[PDB]
DNA sequence: TGCATCCGTGAGTCGAGGGT
DNA sequence: TTGTGGGAGCTGTCACGGATGCA
RNA sequence: CCUCGA
């Protein structure tokens, strides 16, 4: 639990490494969710 | 130029030429350059050396590099702050956020499959237009051509629009809250009160 | 699949590209939307001898 | 040959495309829609190319295939959820939705409740001596299965499940106006 | 290189209910 | 996947500063 | 967003 004591705030442009050191997995499909079960399909926006 | 002396040099179109000259590019080279133009120049040749140097300098005095104004991935934001609802009538909402970054998937899939399939030249550099300007779109709709519109010919609120004017996080969501105990009524006089 | 431009730094003005590369913004356009090629290097050993 | 056919493709069909631009324009209303429809209709195109009779009118061929693509997408949306995007999806409409939602909009207060203790709940559970609490708390709220909550306070399984029943049934025997209060007595 | 034009910025606060 | 095939609105806003583009 | 309230 953050105790809220910040010295700074930086920002810089985002390597693609940072791009990616960031990412949990691509996103290859643009299928949300299944109309049938409302379930979110595989590597999709909300896989 | 390329059927005769295409061996010569390497030319190109689009984002990727963009980079390659990022790459060739010499920041110190440049910099000495224009503070050259700035200390031994005068007139309308300082001024616009000072504006180009202020950029230059701001790259080579931070160690980032230029290379990341060109992206070759794109992240995507967490879906709970791009949130889907279903609806009294079985159709949903979602956010724009989540058209913008599809047609960015599916641009990047067509391009993909041009890539694949060896298509035209021309076919695949419109397909590269496509998802430049549909990542355009994803991060700042409308500043460059039409904007990316929904039905009733809305714009997209993209990724810029969600920190922009008394709408965005700022000036609604970070400089005013909407706060727990708390209420709210109509107003009498009473004036059998103390102050 | 291909590489992208982030539109802040191209459009915004004033053009924070076209400032790092010395370039007009109208080509910059030109460019970054297949509307005109650009000349990304040139072996000038090669092309005198 | 190939190759060559694919360069007499490109010369023959391209002043095609930008026509057809403008046909899937008037057919979708969206530009950025009759782009990607264009873009899918060029792909099917060069894709089937070597099945097209030369000479003849292509352009006819190539309007039907952007009529067919259109076609064709028209029934993939009728499959998947029907979409409309907004700005800001609204408190109305977070509320709505959490009426038919398995969680909801909860509250601080509920949620603090939560983390309190249930006090008839916790003076029941403490009634209970020490062996029967654990092989009901293990095996009714931690879900171990008998074998595993047997690993768990190094005793068989069937004296665990000795314990399981017997403490459920004390157990009962307290909270029986617990059950009433809530709807168990159903 | 010298400007004219164009384009990009900003344009009060808090409420109610209705609900593609 | 073959005789022909080009959108729906839009403007009834305004002051200001500085890039951008033109010649 | 619309119509409304101060």
């Amino acid at each position: 639990l953050d105790v809220n004591f910040f010295d700074e705030l930086r920002i810089g442009l985002a390597t693609a490494e940072d791009i990616r050191q960031w990412s949990y997995g691509e996103v290859k499909k643009p299928e949300t969710i299944n109309y049938r079960t409302l379930k979110p399909e595989k590597d999709g926006l909300f896989c | 130029l390329v059927d005769r002396y295409g061996e010569y040099f390497t030319g190109a179109m689009g984002a990727e030429s963009i980079q390659k000259l990022i790459e060739n590019f010499d920041i110190d080279a440049e910099a000495e350059s224009l503070r050259d133009v700035i200390r031994n120049g005068k007139g309308q040749k300082k001024l616009r050396a000072l504006k180009r140097l202020k950029v230059v300098a701001a790259f080579q005095q931070s160690g980032n590099s230029p290379m990341g104004m060109v992206l070759d991935a794109v992240p995507v934001i967490p879906p709970e702050l791009r949130p889907m609802v279903q609806l009294d009538g079985g159709r949903f909402a979602t956010s724009d956020l989540n058209d913008l970054y599809r047609r960015v998937i599916n641009r990047n899939n067509r391009l993909k499959r041009l890539i694949d399939l060896g298509a035209p030249e021309i076919i695949v550099n419109n397909e590269k237009r496509m998802l430049q300007e549909s990542v355009d779109a994803l991060f700042d709709n409308g500043r460059r051509g039409r904007p990316v519109t929904g039905p009733g010919n809305r714009p997209l609120k993209s990724l810029s629009d969600l920190l922009k004017g008394k709408q965005g996080r700022f000036r609604q969501n970070l400089l005013g809250k909407r706060v727990d105990y708390s209420g709210r009524s109509v107003i009498v006089v009473g004036p059998q009160l103390k102050l | 699949a291909a590489p992208v431009t982030h539109i802040w730094y191209f459009k915004g003005v004033p053009s924070r590209l076209g400032y790092l590369l010395d370039l007009a913004p109208k080509d910059l356009e030109k460019i970054i939307y297949f509307a005109a090629y650009v000349i990304t290097s040139v072996d000038e050993e090669m092309r005198h001898n | 040959t190939d190759e060559e056919l694919t360069a007499r493709f490109e010369r023959d069909a391209i002043p095609l495309l930008d026509q057809l631009y403008g046909g899937a324009l008037r057919m979708t209303r969206n530009p950025a829609d009759a782009e990607d429809l264009l873009q899918e209709t060029m792909v099917k195109a060069y894709a089937g190319f070597r099945s097209f009779r030369h000479g003849t009118n292509l352009k006819a061929w190539l309007y039907r295939i952007l009529t067919n693509t259109y076609i064709n997408s028209y029934r993939k949306k009728q499959r998947q959820p029907a979409e409309y995007p907004t700005e800001q999806i609204t408190d109305w409409q977070l509320a709505s939705n959490a009426e038919h939602s398995s969680t909801g909009l909860r509250s601080a207060e509920v949620e603090a409740l939560e983390a309190l203790p249930d006090t008839e709940i916790k003076e029941a559970l403490q009634a209970l001596p020490e062996e029967f609490r654990m092989a009901v708390y293990y095996a009714d709220v931690e879900g171990f299965p008998y074998k595993e909550i047997a690993e768990i306070m190094d005793t068989p399984i069937g004296t665990v499940m000795s314990r399981l029943h017997r403490g459920r049934r004390q157990l009962r025997g307290l909270l029986a106006d617990v059950a009433r209060d809530r709807g168990f007595a159903r």
